[PDB]
């Protein structure tokens, strides 16, 4: 018989990196999440969605830097994180 | 067969767990920004024809028991999967308002054999929450 | 800027 | 300004977290073999992303283990991709 | 948007081809592996990559080639891939000799430890176990 | 078949 590994079709978008801190404003929202509704906004009629996933990785990486006043926690900096486990592209529309 | 089939009548459920304020009992301070989140989150998916669920502080029980019963759905008729986890997490863990659980917990009731209705379909986990303690001070460019 |  | 440290990075893994990955004696690795053939097929023409994925349906759809130990036997695999990009990789120019 | 490929070179290619492994860690000879090796060596040479295959590699030699690697110029490189063959567990890859984290190995390419790759994709293709879950899969 |  034909069978799929029970593990696929999963897509995991972590908002950051294995082991690190996520970063979110308090008046904004968090880089991530504010990052992924813009790119879905603009773009989910018509990108795939790995590639609209890079978008976001593009866009938490290069927009955002952290502002503290605790010297520790300033200045930083964040990746997202895509877990493919998908089989498929994904497209959000249907023609 | 490049692309998953995606006119199945409905697109499919948006849970999204946000969860704001957590017991003291946990030492996590109230996720400000958060509801800024779920809301843009909510109208996002609402544009893409998603179902979409907004569920606040659960604990860690009541988010086990949501998951449950979503993955016992019929989803049949609904061509995605999405859930939304919005909280204080690790490495491979997620916080309910009383404490953490393992996002492999959540995330196998919609594994292949244990959801039919949602097999060789899309299931995607969108996850804002922290995994660790490290900090990435960046490199100039 | 906090974290979670 | 500043990137992550962090960024840019591509982990291609062959198996799921947790998971056993699987080589076969005779024809080298399951997904080994379906990345060599996936590149090959369409690194001229598809994102590296889209090329993943097709291996990763190569994997999860064309093999399955053959075991005399029923505990190995008829088992799965689905590849893993973890990716850092912050941009589409083409292997042309 | 998309990578910068157009640098004089593609970049390096590293394979490093575990097979055989010492008693004392008790891991069985990884049989097959040498096809894939040398798929992979055709496969990237035909991108054009500069592949440099290495074999038998102890968890020293793992690391000290990934730092040795790791401190070259990149500059008129496009890109970076490491592909690594063997025994392995949760973040964890074998040397012939045991165990080194994988996070051990990609910090030599950090942005901020590799400027010459700083910006540009860095690959490691990982076949090697994760743990020992087997997925028994569904019936389609 | 086997397993690494």
């Amino acid at each position: 018989c034909h069978k799929i590994p029970v593990e696929a079709d999963f897509l995991y978008a972590y908002s950051t990196a294995p082991g690190y801190y996520s970063w979110r404003n308090s008046k904004d929202g968090s880089w991530f999440i504010q990052s992924l509704c813009a790119m879905l906004k603009q773009y989910a009629d018509k990108l795939e969605f790995m590639h609209i996933l890079t978008r976001v990785n593009r866009k938490v990486a290069t927009e955002f830097e952290s502002f503290s006043f605790d010297a520790t926690f300033h200045a930083k900096k964040q990746i997202p994180c895509i877990v493919s486990m998908l089989t498929k592209e994904l497209y959000f529309y249907h023609h | 067969d490049n692309s998953y089939k995606m006119d199945y009548p409905e697109m499919g459920l948006c849970i999204i767990i946000n969860n704001k304020n957590f017991h003291k009992s946990t030492g996590m301070t109230s996720r400000s920004g958060t509801d800024v989140d779920a809301a843009n989150l909510r109208e996002t998916f609402r544009n893409l024809k998603y179902e979409v669920r907004n569920k606040n502080d659960l604990t860690r029980e009541e988010i086990v028991e949501l998951m449950r019963d979503v993955s016992k759905e019929d989803h049949s008729k609904r061509s995605s999967f999405v859930c939304v986890l919005l909280s204080h997490g690790e490495e491979g863990i997620i916080f309910g308002t009383n404490g953490p659980v393992d996002l492999k917990k959540i995330t196998n009731f919609f594994r292949g054999d244990r959801c039919r209705s949602l097999t060789g379909k899309p299931k995607l986990f969108i996850i804002q929450a922290c995994r660790g303690t490290e900090l990435d001070c960046g490199i100039e460019t | 800027d906090m974290q979670x």
